[PDB]
RNA sequence: GCACGGAGGCGAAGAACCAUGGAUUUCCGAAUGAGAAUCUCUAACAAUUGCUUCGCGCAAUGAGGAACCCCGAGAACUGAAACAUCUCAGUAUCGGGAGGAACAGAAAACGCAAUGUGAUGUCGUUAGUAACCGCGAGUGAACGCGAUACAGCCCAAACC
RNA sequence: AUACAGGGUGACAACCCCGUACUCGAGACCAGUACGACGUGCGGUAGUGCCAGAGUAGCGGGGGUUGGAUAUCCCUCGCGA
RNA sequence: GCUUUACUGCAGGCUGUCGCUGAG
């Protein structure tokens, strides 16, 4: 029979219609009214930061993020360029916005790791992930056989090293085939050309 | 008056002192901040790709 | 909040708690909201209880009509770790059912009538 | 000007620095003082 | 641990204190406050110090005048050294 | 040299000690007389002396004082 | 000690010297109680976090490093015999960061179309081919193949 | 001479000295790897629409990037199984 | 370097549209 889970996935994939509807439009003005980077004791989309990896369990954290929408934010040349370069209203960064919220949160959090992250919804300027983060020293953690993998000295910092979920897909490494010549191993290895 | 050697004179200021981190004489003392080593500004020493080569 | 549609008078709900710890010496009960939910799905719920201080809403907002489409009836209750101290558990519980109950199966028909008349 | 006690000492160890080799190196090395600073030709630092 | 004392500081000009005003002239840490100096001192040549007055010198260390009560002789105390 | 490691490891922590403050007043007093020009030197002690202490110094570490 | 002077000393209680391990290891410095051009003022993981006996109690981060590696920001001289798209080039340079290596990785692949191949890097070749381009100047892969080395697994859920 | 590599030594040294060939020993890396062992249990048949990752797959507006041409990879705004 | 009704672009201002965005 359905998982209790399987209908707050179902739920989500109607944001703006129901029930959640009706969330929404409550908790984003209190949302709006929190800071950048928020720590929150449950993940709004339990199914989702279960499916992910999270589990309740000492050295799990998960929190939310407030990013701006659009574009990029940048300033307009002050010496010489050519037509192609004087751009600057249509430039867009070539990290996505989920992306930019895993690293926000993750620089809160000096001592955590980010293993996962999914988008809460968004208004008219803000943009909303709840990231999960996991603490490689806390035992219970490195005495867990499914994350302890987090907690080797290779991974140090992540998000940074684009080694995150969305660090990866945003990276172009979704197809094994075709499209993904100048992707795989890595973007800086092939020239940077994807 | 004179930019050259007249304009020399008034020069009994002091800004740029022996720095506490690298031991060059760049602390500013006005700024407190050292042009060398970057201290008084960055955690991390002041450095850049361009004190040498390209290729170097 | 948004998943609850009347209010249950606290007289009420201490009947509905005092059943409910009955059912789990005396019949069996069934703790957590997906647990629960399977009862519903299968049948064999007789008496739901859903928290009312539970965040996000999303883990009970389902609870509601699910409950309505399978004939079985439920209860809110405003704690969440009452219905968990209630329930057995020394944590809270977002949910429980009563998949069965025990020495009460009188006491517990009539609360899901008088909450079938407080609409 | 007005030293402190930090700068005091430097310019203490400069005026050090700014002897010669004693004569009994020159005979122990079988045979320069190339840091010697004279006080208005050549500038300390601070 | 640094000591404070480091040694007697003998010219001609810590001659006549000595002579003259009954005072001991020594090369300390220059860490040492007038304090440290002074019972380091008695401690050391077991004699009452009156008084403590230091010098932080050119020569990297700092200096200290130190007098003596009337009951110890400043001739007599740097004699045995 | 005149003062060897085993002689100094059958000592009493106290008698290390002693010794301790013993050889600084050596020192001290080998400084002052160092200090006054003073030629009645012997070279290869003043620096025995800052050995000897060390020495002394070491040993009361390891054996816990 | 380099360092061959003078004086004096240490070594058969086995010194020098060499290897491993240990002790000491001022001040500034990520510099972390606060301030400061290396010093000063009156107990200190400062700041940001995790766990938490909710007490800094137990821990984490911060900075460095020859280049190498990953993720972001990104020119212009120059070439086109001018020059705008194009080129130089994702180069220089900038920001964030990992390790002794990084990164990638067990197919919603390939598509010598097949009764076929079988994670990923890298090397050789495929090929200056296919493809792009004021179709100008220029730019430019992949499958496969021969090699190197080989390795394949863990959740989420259902049911408890 | 299993040693005629190289160096030093008051000038051109196999045999003056260091060393060199031979044999032997130690530390490091390989590697907490390979091997071995302990526990776990692989697999197959029939029935069963019980489960299997959503702002995703997909479309559209605008850019960037690419050899990727309709047929590269990516960003952003809107829509959306 | 400067200028302009030189060529091509860029910020910026004005304006339509979409999202934020809801009831009769
Ligand atoms: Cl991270
Ligand atoms: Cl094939
Ligand atoms: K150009
Ligand atoms: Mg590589
Ligand atoms: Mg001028
Ligand atoms: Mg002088
Ligand atoms: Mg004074
Ligand atoms: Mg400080
Ligand atoms: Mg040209
Ligand atoms: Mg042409
Ligand atoms: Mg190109
Ligand atoms: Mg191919
Ligand atoms: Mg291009
Ligand atoms: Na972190
Ligand atoms: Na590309
Ligand atoms: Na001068
Ligand atoms: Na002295
Ligand atoms: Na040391
Ligand atoms: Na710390
Ligand atoms: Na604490
Ligand atoms: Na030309
Ligand atoms: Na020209
Ligand atoms: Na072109
Ligand atoms: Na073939
Ligand atoms: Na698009
Ligand atoms: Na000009």
């Amino acid at each position: 029979a359905r998982s209790a889970y399987s209908y707050i996935r179902e739920a989500w994939k109607r944001p703006k219609e129901g029930q959640i509807a009706e969330l929404m439009w409550h908790r984003m003005q209190e949302w709006r009214n929190e800071p950048a980077v928020v720590r929150i004791e449950r993940p709004t989309r339990l199914d989702r930061a279960r499916s992910l990896g999270y589990k309740a369990k000492q050295g799990i954290i998960v929190v939310r993020v407030a990013i701006r929408k659009g574009s990029s934010r940048r300033t307009r040349f002050n010496k010489g360029r050519r037509s192609k370069r004087m751009m600057v209203n249509r430039i867009t960064r070539k990290k996505n916005i989920q992306r930019i919220a895993e690293e926000r949160a993750n620089r809160k959090f000096p001592n955590l790791r980010v293993l996962n992250s999914y988008s809460v919804g968004e208004d008219g300027r803000h943009k909303w992930h709840e990231v999960i983060l996991i603490d490689p020293d806390h035992p219970a953690i490195k005495s867990d056989d499914q994350l302890s993998w987090i907690s080797r000295t290779r991974h140090r910092l992540r998000t940074f090293r684009g080694l995150t979920s969305a660090g990866r897909r945003c990276r172009g490494l979704r197809g094994q085939g075709k499209g993904s010549e100048k992707v795989r191993p890595s973007l800086r290895v092939n020239g940077a050309k994807a | 008056t004179g930019a050259g050697t007249p304009s020399q004179g008034k020069k009994n200021t002091t800004t740029h002192t022996k720095c506490r981190r690298c031991g060059e004489k760049s602390y500013h003392t006005k700024k407190k901040v050292c042009s060398s080593c970057g201290f008084g500004k960055s955690a991390k020493r002041r450095d850049y790709e361009w004190q040498s080569k390209a290729g170097e | 909040p948004v998943y609850v549609d009347f209010d249950v008078p606290a007289d009420l709900e201490d009947d509905a708690l005092e059943a409910l710890e009955v059912a789990r010496d005396t019949g069996a009960v069934k703790k957590g909201t997906n647990e629960t939910t399977k009862s519903i799905e299968r049948g064999s719920a007789e008496l739901v209880f859903v928290a009312e201080d539970v965040q996000p809403e999303e883990i009970v907002m389902h609870i509601p009509e699910l409950a309505d489409e399978k004939g079985v009836p439920f209860i809110f209750v405003e704690q969440q770790d009452d219905l968990g101290h209630a329930a057995g558990l020394e944590v809270g519980s977002a949910a429980a059912a009563v998949t069965d109950a025990g020495a009460a199966a009188t006491v517990l028909e009539e609360i899901a009538d008088k909450v079938e008349e407080l609409r | 000007g007005k030293k402190s006690k930090a700068t005091k000492k430097r310019l203490a160890k400069l005026d050090n620095q700014n002897s010669r080799v004693p004569a009994w190196v020159m005979l122990k090395t079988d045979e320069r003082n190339h840091k010697r600073r004279h006080w208005r030709r050549n500038d300390t630092d601070e | 641990s640094w000591d404070v004392i480091k040694h007697p500081h003998v010219t001609e000009k810590a001659m006549n204190d000595m002579d003259f005003q009954n005072k001991l002239q020594f090369a300390v840490d220059d860490r040492a406050s007038k304090g440290e100096v002074a019972d380091a001192v008695e401690e050391q040549y077991d004699v009452t110090v009156e008084q403590v007055n230091t010098q932080n010198t050119m020569d990297g260390e700092k200096k200290a005048v130190v007098r003596l009560s009337e009951d110890d002789d400043a001739q007599e105390v740097a004699s045995r050294i | 040299t005149v003062l060897h490691v085993q002689e100094i490891r059958d000592m009493t922590p106290a008698e290390r000690e002693a010794e301790l403050d013993d050889l600084k007043t050596e020192l001290l007093n080998a400084r002052a007389v160092q200090a006054a020009g003073g030629a009645p030197e012997n070279p290869g002690r003043i620096k025995e002396l800052r050995k000897a202490i060390a020495r002394i110094k070491t040993i009361q570490g390891e054996e816990g004082d």
